[PDB]
């Protein structure tokens, strides 16, 4: 089979091809029996989760974690099975190196993938090509995606996370309370269509916060305008939002509303975003590593060997 | 005992989805049925009456065109022989540029061919022999036929008269325009060199004003505005930068750390003296056109409209490139005055508004220069398309005729030529092998027989009168197209002529993907994926 | 996927190579499943209906029919063993194994790259010599009842139990040699087979008379008759409306009440005719008067006979009333319009036997029946219905070897003795049939071959030293089914039809001729 | 779906995750038709 | 909208290559049931039937198809077999190669008509051909039928056992050759009845010399064995029936129950008194027979048989010489059947069967045969029934042809040969036609596994010279041999009715070029077929 090893700057959330949940959720996942069956563990359950903001801070942390969610978590060896990783969108190609060169020399893996974290995400939605607004906890990103790879010349980076969200919340200072803030983020924040009519009962407009770039409804028309015009009616009309950030205020019409505005009177775009199976990642790289085309997309341990991080560059500088 | 099983062995063990065919009756005969539809795909569109079609692919984009190649790779082929042979036809499109036709109809021809040999009781391994032998036979026969030669590619009308034919298959109606302008713009590009790049002929498409309307344009034209309020120039003194008009920072991270009033209060006096400084040392070099293929700084811009400098924005790399070998400047990375080689020139640069269009021009006034432009005017975009396509039929002849300058007789003299001294070959050839190089022979008459089919006459006459006028002596004799009953005529005296590389080409890759498609006896699809396509391929 | 695949989307097809794979695997199969059945040391297969209904067979036919299979060549094979069970009675089990060796010896030559056809003219030339070797070793016997009894012993050993066969071999044979008048062929028709489901097995019985599965019904009527009149009659004794649609017309209850009397004045006629033959020919209550009908009796009817003392039993079988006009010895009659004394037979006894919920008329002590029945007693209807297998292939056993007067050893010596003179036969074969000669030679081995197997011996070694004693001295052996030795099979008592033989070697080589050249198995009848 | 439903593996795949959902007897002949044969 | 939604339409060289394709596909199917090495096919009925042949008109009549080429080819499998009994897969195979040498000429500019026009012509000139190259046949010459028979069954699964199915259908059908009033008749179809009973050996099976049905006496106490039977035959129920009108009676006397069941009993004396006048030893009887008819009938001591299939005793009255009767009153010695020899009433395995078999001048008979199984007896069944129809055809036109391919081969030369004088532009057609007869011995040689190329063309050649129209194939040895020392001789009524049917088809399907689909049938009301006044008439 294939270790699907979804770190989507969550946890480790890892597995194998062909199971619906993964089965090695490590950070914040027996006694009294004789061996070392907790200690072991006990070093990793206080140990710092190497990925911040989608992006690898300690590279030891994290090579110490893939090992102790193979042989621990998993009980099995990565020198047999072919391995899928997943990384952020626009990730730098020194992270990807160090990763290509930890697995294929550490784990001495057969063969392995890096898939970007939104494609794997449409994945598991069933699709092939759409744009993704993934936004978590740290950053936001809009992805399009056509024929199920994300165009690496399209991809527009805004930060309006869920930090940034609870931020002009906490404005309206202290650790618990700005929690309070936030735990009224987490929970119902519905999305107003627009805020004249939902105040007067009472990220879109960077203004708001106190931002001048550009909106996230903005970022998607301009990431699907940066495309070909004739996928530009899939892009628009296959819009997949994923994020907890963006499911909390469930937003899915103001950005329709706002974006069919933006595009001219000819797609229909329809947004969808009910799925939040809490694992839409884990689930895709299942998906892909359970075709046949994984085993197309093989970076191999024999490639590795004679290209390096060339090799995992994918040549085409 | 109402369902037959799946015999022990490979049939059971084999996956629910996937085929697997074997023997001449599973395989070999599809196959050929396969290619043979292919053939009758785009056999009505080879010659100058061959007939358009009106393509949709996947993506609902429309291709109105009569070039092979062009058709292949917008149908979505999805039978593997097909897929083979149509390999075989882009790696032609590849490799000379024109022929895709040929090589679809005579692989289909001898693919027809080889199922009727195998039909009479000939095995595959001797078909195969025979065809290879024949295509050698083949080679050794086409530098015979060998009529013209070029003799001068520095000229303008014996490189229109040459490059006539090619452009004539494509755009029947207007052969003598396309081919005039193609050949202006192919002579002022290959240099005293031998050496001729095909990328150097630029086509710009600006619609609206009918195909006679086009011209060349010795330099670069490009679908963009001015960034200043400078639009003319008449002793461009260009200077490229791949950097951005704009000051530059810190690849690591730059913060601007004050810690008094007055640094403060100097700080943006001093980026925009900065900025004067810069762009005043790149005006007193004497540049009067800057052209960056980064962005564009407001203050920048303030300070080159002040100097009277005009600003271009060529966001593309290759666009930048491009200009760079037009003008003879050098890209530079650092936004510092260039040096006087570092510069480029032109006799003219202005920005003009072609129909609805507004473009950049960089215009030389001598008949030379690295890079030509042909800018097409068109009713339609699917049109000018077309056209575009011509343009580079005729082009890719023009290189092929740098490569090699022999000329062989066209509309179908070649091939009857060929055809019958192959016959009289294996007429002589005992043992099994005469068949197959008969049959061989005789898929040249498809090409002719393709010619006469769409001109709207007889095949048969046609091709009764070329074998008897071929047999009194003359090899350079073909069909005339301007002909309502069958006709033929000389292709030499009347022009009609083809590359000898070009046919040598095609029957070669035409022969090796027949061959190719016969040594096929096991067929064992996989079911098919859902997978996000080719990685490579992107 | 091919040429029909076109034509009719939805076809399954098997071509050439595929075809002869089904075929073969489906025959391997059969005699896989086959293989145990063969001998007296098999063991007995339990099948369940779906119904839930049990059968304990080791006949071939029954477990082919029995078995739950939907595949071509068993169909054919099947209907080959159904006709050999049809024709023979006997030679099922064995028809499958020697067609599914034969297709397993000829692949072994066809996966070398020889072609069917060759094989097949091998079988033809192999046919020929076994049919001349069969004749030549077959053995003339005047058919006496040790040897039947040897002949019915061989089969009722194979199908039942020791002591069961011990027993069904004397009421077999007795039955048939009761049956049979000299040199005209024997109808088993005249042979009932009856059976009750009360006793032991071992209490299967052969009565010199008959076994009615009904009896009287009028209380009135006695239930044991010593010495008997019998009188088989195909008459209508019950009330029978017009063809012409009549109806009574009467303007009176009086009137009424004399067409009620009238109306059954032609069947008390014909009650009134038995009654006088009856008070004719027995003057006294000495004797007894018994009427079997192929038709009804109206109760009036059964009052009218009662009252003078006539057991009457009605709705017999359409076959009793030969069974009992051959056992007895009267007259069938379908008028009583000129009946006689010399219309009726004699029966030194009939009774009545009660049997749970039915009624059983047992007529014996016959002079010479010339038809018997065959009580088959048991506790179970699978023991009856095992029992019934058992003594059909047992009377067919024992017609067989008394019509063919010839009679074969058994337990695989004439297959071994044939074996070998195909083997030394082979090198006047011209070109590579020899290869089905020598097919046809390792196909009739299995019979040996599987009895050894069942015997719980070695295949191997006993058909080595088998065939070792045939050679060096010439005597028909086989196996020794106790010490998986050689023994001389005329000898020890066990007896083959040559009939039989000859059905095998005949429908064998066919079905498995016909099978080899199969290159195409086609289902394309759809929509 | 996004993709047509066909024979292919990704449908397939889809579909294992979750999503694309996926005279006969004497008993009836009469008094006539019983004489017929006998 | 105009037509239905369901009514599809297809025109032009599709529609013609498509139903050529279906052609050839069917064609295909069949194409190695050829000759003497053919091997057979199982075929899996929808009723869960089996059928294992090499019979070309078995195989295509247990495959359905949806593509009407493909039901026209199965309806010329189906003519052959009702005209001629023979030939349904040479007819195929011809019918297959001329639509394709049709396909030929129709990737070319040739109209369709020209194509018939050759055809025609072809044909024509091949009927002549083989009334030319025929030779006459002395049908008293029992040994020269026998082997004519075994021309035709040499090719089927019975050729093992070839002597004694020559002389079962050679003495059935001499046998059931009639002729009555000026009208010579055989009809295998109605007499000479095949009745197989599995079990046995074949080599017992046997023609009878008069019939067998499956019948016991009504009454265990009729005899079963009868040495010259006087037979009388039956239409009418020996029973007490209603009558036509409603004949409903009234009783008020009490003797009138008692007198109408005693007229009954009555009637039926005086038929079997009618029946006893006439002093026959058997009664046969369609219908039924009362009980007390059998009373009566046994104490005249006549056995009786009921229920009687009405073509059984046709067979009879043919057999024994008799006449059928419906009227016993109107029974005469005229109408008593003499001439059988023999009725015996004997049990085959557990069944009862009624010989009538010693007969003088029997005009039908029973071909009795015995074997494996009941498919394998289905077999023997067709192969028989193919063997009497080729011997009916010979005694009907005695008129011989030689086999092997070899009048294919002579056909074709002397075709070829009469083309040369065309000089038109159907020579092109004609030439092809003459060469498409070639497949019958091609398609043999394949059965063979022989090669193709070198024997056909030595074949070719040899027929070329002038003394050679007998020379064609072993298809046992893969050689060439004289016919008439090889002895494989057809009918010539067979070859003809082939020849015709498959140009004929041919014809059919090259004048199609348009298919219509889907329309509904427009008829329910019990289904129209012709009534319907019309224009007087008188
Ligand atoms: N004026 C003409 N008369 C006859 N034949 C011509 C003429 N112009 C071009 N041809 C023939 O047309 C064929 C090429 O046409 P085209 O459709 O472009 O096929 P390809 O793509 O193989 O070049 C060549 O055989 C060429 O000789
Ligand atoms: N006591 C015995 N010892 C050895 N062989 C026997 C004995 N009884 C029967 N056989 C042989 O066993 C074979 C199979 O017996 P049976 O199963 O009744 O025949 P079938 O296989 O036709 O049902 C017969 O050929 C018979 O000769
Ligand atoms: N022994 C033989 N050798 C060569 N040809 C034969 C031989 N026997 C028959 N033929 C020819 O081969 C063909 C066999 O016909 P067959 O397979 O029975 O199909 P059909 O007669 O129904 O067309 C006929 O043309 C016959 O004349
Ligand atoms: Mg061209
Ligand atoms: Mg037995
Ligand atoms: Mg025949």
């Amino acid at each position: 089979a294939a270790l699907v090893i979804d770190n989507g700057s969550g946890m480790c959330k890892a597995g194998f091809a062909g199971d619906d949940a993964p089965r090695a959720v490590f950070p914040s996942i027996k006694d009294s029996y004789v061996g070392d069956e907790a200690q072991s563990k006990r070093g990793i359950l206080t140990l710092k989760y190497p990925i911040e903001h989608g992006i690898v801070t300690n590279w030891d942390d994290m090579e110490k974690i893939w090992h102790h969610t193979f042989y621990n978590e998993l009980r099995v060896a990565p020198e047999e099975h072919p391995v899928l990783l997943t990384e952020a969108p626009l990730n730098p190609k020194a992270n990807r190196e160090k990763m290509t060169q930890i697995m294929f020399e550490t784990f001495n893996t057969p063969a392995m993938y890096v898939a970007i974290q939104a494609v794997l995400s449409l994945y598991a939605s069933g699709r092939t090509t759409g744009i993704v607004m993934d936004s978590g906890d740290g950053v936001t990103h809009t992805v399009p995606i056509y024929e199920g790879y994300a165009l690496p010349h399209a991809i527009l980076r805004l930060d309006l996370a869920g930090r940034d969200l609870t931020d002009y919340l906490m404005k309206i200072t202290t650790t618990a309370e700005r929690e309070i803030v936030r735990d009224i983020k987490e929970k119902l924040c519905y999305v107003a269509l627009d805020f004249e009519q939902e105040m007067a009962t009472a990220l879109f407009q960077p203004s708001f916060l106190g931002m001048e770039s550009c909106g996230i409804h903005e970022t998607t028309f301009n990431s699907i305008m940066k495309c070909d015009v004739d996928i530009r009616k899939d892009l628009y009309a296959n819009t997949v939002l994923s994020g907890g950030t963006t499911m909390y205020p469930g937003i899915a019409d103001r950005m329709q509303k706002e974006i069919t505005a933006l595009a001219p009177s000819t797609m229909k775009i329809k947004i969808i975003a009910p799925p939040e199976r809490k694992y839409s990642v884990w689930i895709g790289g299942s998906i892909l590593a359970s075709l046949s085309t994984f085993q197309q997309m093989w970076i191999s341990k024999q490639e590795y060997d004679e290209s390096g991080p060339s090799i995992v560059h994918r040549k085409c500088f | 005992a109402l369902h037959v099983p799946k015999a022990p062995g490979f049939a059971q063990m084999l996956k629910e989805g996937a085929k697997h065919f074997s023997g001449l009756e599973e395989a070999v005969y599809r196959n050929i049925q396969a290619c043979k539809e292919l053939a009758q795909t785009t056999r009505t569109a080879y010659g100058p009456n061959g007939m358009n079609k009106m393509v949709i692919n996947h993506l609902e984009k429309l291709f109105v065109t009569n070039d092979a190649a062009t058709i292949l790779r917008e149908l979505e082929v999805q039978h593997p022989a097909a897929k083979m042979i149509v390999m075989a036809s882009h790696m032609q499109e590849q490799e000379v540029g024109d022929g895709t036709n040929f090589v679809l109809v005579f692989a289909g021809a001898l693919l027809e061919l080889a199922e009727e040999l195998l039909r009479i009781g000939l095995s595959v391994s001797e078909v195969i022999e025979g065809y290879e032998i024949a295509c050698r036979k083949a080679h050794e026969i086409l530098p015979n036929l060998v009529c013209c030669s070029a003799k001068n590619l520095r000229d303008i009308d014996e490189v229109s008269s040459l490059l006539r034919t090619s452009i004539m298959s494509k755009q029947y109606g207007n052969e003598v325009f396309l081919a005039k302008l193609i050949a202006q713009a192919c002579v002022s590009i290959f240099p005293d060199s031998g050496h001729f790049n095909v990328d150097n002929i630029r086509v710009c498409k600006i619609l609206g004003s009918g195909i006679s309307s086009s011209s060349v344009l010795h330099g670069m034209v490009f679908k963009k505005e001015t960034e200043g309020d400078v639009t003319s120039v008449k002793d461009a003194k260009i200077a490229v930068y791949s950097c951005p008009f704009d000051g530059m920072i810190t690849e690591t991270k730059g913060t601007v750390l004050i810690k008094t009033a007055e640094e403060l209060m100097n700080f943006s006096k001093g980026e925009e003296n900065l900025m004067d400084a810069q762009v005043k040392a790149i005006a007193d070099t004497g540049a009067n056109v800057v052209v960056t293929g980064g962005k564009v700084a407001d203050m920048a811009l303030h300070y080159a409209n002040k100097y009277n400098i005009m600003l271009v924005r060529l966001n593309s790399k290759w666009d930048l490139r491009r200009l760079c070998k037009t003008v003879g400047a050098t890209a530079l990375p650092r936004l510092t005055p260039p040096v006087l080689e570092e510069m480029g020139h032109c006799d003219s640069v202005y920005l003009s508004e072609v129909g609805d269009t507004q473009v950049v021009v960089f215009k030389h006034e001598k008949e030379d220069g690295a890079i030509s432009t042909i800018v097409l005017r068109g009713s339609t975009d699917n049109l000018m398309d077309d056209i575009e396509r011509a343009v580079d039929d005729g082009v890719n002849t023009f290189k092929v005729l740098t490569r090699d300058k022999r000329l062989v007789p066209g509309g179908g003299a070649t091939e009857i030529e060929l055809a019958k001294q192959i016959t009289s070959y294996g007429e002589t050839c005992p043992g099994l092998e005469q068949y197959a190089i008969k049959k061989f022979a005789e898929a040249f008459e498809a090409i002719p027989r393709a010619l006469a089919e769409n001109s709207g006459v007889k095949a048969n006459e046609v091709i009764s009168k070329l074998y008897a006028v071929h047999q009194e002596g003359n090899k350079n004799v073909g069909l005339d197209i301007e002909a309502e009953v069958p006709a033929v005529k000389d292709m030499l005296e009347a022009g009609i002529l083809d590359t000898y590389l070009g046919k040598y080409w095609a029957i070669k890759l035409a022969t090796n993907a027949a061959v190719t498609v016969l040594r096929v006896d096991q067929i064992i699809m996989a079911k098919p994926a859902g997978g996000p396509k080719p990685p490579s391929g992107k | 996927m091919a040429a029909v695949k076109t034509l009719n989307p939805k076809a399954e097809v098997a071509r050439a190579q595929a075809a002869l794979a089904v075929n073969i695997s489906a025959a391997r199969g059969l005699q896989d499943v086959l293989r145990t059945n063969l001998g007296p040391k098999g063991t007995m297969k339990m099948l369940v209906s779906g119904a839930g209904d049990i059968k304990l067979t080791k006949d071939g036919n029954v477990l082919l029919h029995e078995m739950q299979i939907q595949h071509p060549t068993a169909s054919l094979i099947a209907k080959v063993a159904t006709a050999q069970d049809d024709i023979t009675g006997d030679g099922t089990t064995s028809n499958v194994l020697i067609i599914g060796e034969l297709l397993k010896q000829a692949d072994l030559y066809i996966s070398e790259g020889l072609h069917p056809r060759i094989i097949t003219e091998g079988f033809e030339a192999a046919k020929e010599k076994a049919l001349q070797f069969l004749e030549e070793v077959k053995v003339s016997r005047e058919m006496d009842r040790e040897t039947l009894i040897d002949v019915a012993r061989t089969s009722l050993r194979t199908k039942v139990h020791a002591e069961l066969a011990d027993v069904l071999t004397e009421a077999v044979v007795d039955s048939i040699l009761a049956i049979k008048k000299q040199d005209e062929p024997i109808d088993l028709f005249m042979i009932e087979i009856m059976e009750m489901k009360h006793k032991s097995e071992t209490d299967t019985s052969l009565i010199r008379g008959l076994v009615l599965d009904h009896g009287a019904r009028h209380p009135d009527m006695k239930k044991r008759v010593e010495d008997a009149y019998i009188l088989t009659c195909n008459v209508s004794l019950e009330y029978e409306k017009t063809e012409v649609n009549s109806g009574f017309f009467y303007k009176s209850a009086e009137e009424r009440e004399k067409l009620v009397k009238a109306e059954r004045k032609f069947i008390e006629d014909r009650v009134k005719k038995i009654i006088e033959l009856k008070r004719k020919v027995c003057g006294d209550s000495d004797k007894g008067f018994v009427v079997i009908n192929q038709k009804g009796i109206d109760p009036f009817s059964l009052d009218a006979l009662s009252k003078e003392g006539i057991v009457a039993l009605r709705r017999a079988k359409r076959r009793n009333m030969e069974r009992l006009t051959l056992a007895c010895g009267g007259v069938a009659l379908n008028s009583f319009d000129d009946l006689s004394p010399d219309c009726l037979g004699h029966a030194g006894l009939v009774y009545e036997y009660t049997l749970g919920e039915e009624k059983f008329t047992f007529i014996e002590k016959c002079n010479n029946p010339r038809s018997v029945t065959l009580l088959i007693k048991g506790p179970n209807k699978h023991t009856l219905t095992q029992i019934k297998d058992a003594v059909r292939d047992g009377l067919r056993a024992v017609k067989n070897a008394i019509d063919d007067g010839c009679v074969v050893p058994g337990a695989g010596a004439v297959e071994v003795a044939m074996a070998e003179a195909l083997i030394k036969h082979k090198p006047s074969v011209k070109g590579r049939a020899q290869l089905g000669v020598q097919a046809f030679a390792d196909a009739l081995l299995i019979i040996p071959k599987v009895l050894a197997q069942n015997s719980g011996f070695d295949l191997q070694e006993t058909l080595v030293k088998i065939q070792a004693e045939h050679s060096e001295s010439g005597q028909l052996v086989g196996v020794d089914l106790n010490t998986g030795e050689p023994m001389v099979a005329a000898e020890v008592g066990v007896w083959d039809n040559y009939c039989v033989k000859k059905q095998l070697l005949h429908s064998c080589t066919v079905i498995a001729t016909n099978i080899l050249l199969v290159d195409e198995i086609m289902r394309a009848g759809m929509s | 779906m996004q993709d047509p439903n066909a024979d292919t593996e990704w449908n397939d795949i889809l579909r294992k995750k979750g999503i694309l959902p996926p005279v006969k007897t004497y008993e009836d002949m009469t008094l006539e038709e019983l004489e017929d044969h006998e | 909208l105009v037509l239905s939604q369901n009514t599809k339409r297809e025109s032009g060289r599709k529609v013609q290559s498509g139903n050529i394709n279906a052609a050839k596909t069917i064609a295909d199917i069949i194409r190695t049931c050829l000759g003497p090495k053919s091997m057979m096919k199982m075929l899996l009925d929808p009723m869960g039937g089996i059928v294992m042949t090499n019979d070309g008109n078995a195989i295509l009549r247990e495959i359905q198809v949806q593509h009407p080429a493909a039901k026209s080819m199965i309806e010329i499998s189906r003519t052959q077999d009702e005209e001629v009994g023979d030939g349904t897969t040479s007819v195929i195979i011809l019918a297959g190669e001329m639509l394709s040498v049709a396909e030929h000429f129709l990737e070319q500019q040739m109209h369709p008509t020209v194509v018939i026009s050759a055809y025609r012509k072809a044909l024509d000139d091949m009927i002549s051909t083989l009334k030319k190259i025929s030779i006459p046949v002395d049908i008293s010459d029992s040994d020269m039928m026998l082997n004519i028979i075994n021309s035709s069954i040499t090719t089927k699964a019975i050729s093992r056992w070839s002597s004694l199915a020559c002389n079962i259908a050679l003495d059935a059908v001499k046998m059931v050759q009639f002729e009555e009033n000026g009208r010579k008749e055989i009809d295998i179809k109605k007499y000479a009845r095949v009745e197989k009973i599995p079990g046995g050996i074949i080599e017992d099976s046997c023609v009878l010399r008069g019939v067998m049905i499956n019948k016991d006496v009504t009454h265990p106490r009729m005899r079963r064995y009868i040495k010259n039977p006087r037979i009388v035959l039956l239409d009418s129920s020996l029973e007490y029936k209603k009558g036509e009108s409603q004949t409903d009676i009234e009783i008020t006397r009490e003797e009138d129950f008692t007198r109408i069941l005693q007229m009954e009993e009555e009637y039926i004396q005086q038929l079997c008194e009618d029946i006893i006048q006439l002093k026959p030893d058997v009664v046969i009887t369609e219908k039924g027979i009362s009980d007390l008819a059998q009373h009566y009938l046994m104490r005249a001591n006549i056995t009786a048989i009921r229920r009687v299939r009405k073509t059984d005793n046709n067979r009879i009255a043919r057999a024994c010489g008799a006449r059928i009767v419906s009227r016993p009153e109107e029974l005469r010695e005229d109408d008593v059947g003499t001439g059988a020899g023999l009725l015996e009433i004997k049990k085959i395995g557990d069944e009862y069967f009624t010989f009538i078999t010693d007969c003088k001048d029997p005009k039908a008979c029973t071909i009795l045969l015995r074997g494996a199984s009941k498919e394998i007896l289905s077999e023997v069944e067709r192969n028989l029934q193919d063997a009497m129809q080729v011997c009916r055809n010979v005694l009907l036109d005695p008129q011989l042809v030689p086999g092997g391919g070899a009048s294919e081969m002579a056909v074709a030369h002397a075709l070829t040969e009469k083309s040369k004088a065309m000089t038109g532009v159907e020579q092109w057609p004609y030439r092809a036609v003459a060469q498409a007869l070639e497949v019958i011995p091609r398609t043999l040689i394949q059965n063979c596994g022989a090669s193709t190329i070198r024997l056909l063309t030595s074949l070719r050649a040899k027929h070329t010279q002038e003394n050679c129209e007998t020379w064609g194939v072993n298809g046992e040895t893969g050689t060439l041999v004289d016919m008439k020392e090889l002895g494989i001789w057809e009918p010539l009524a067979v070859k003809l009715q082939t020849y015709k049917t498959a140009v004929e088809t041919a014809v059919l399907l090259l004048r199609i070029d348009d298919i219509v689909s889907g329309h509904k049938k427009k008829g329910d009301d019990q289904s129209r077929q012709g009534g319907a006044p019309d224009a007087g008439q008188e």
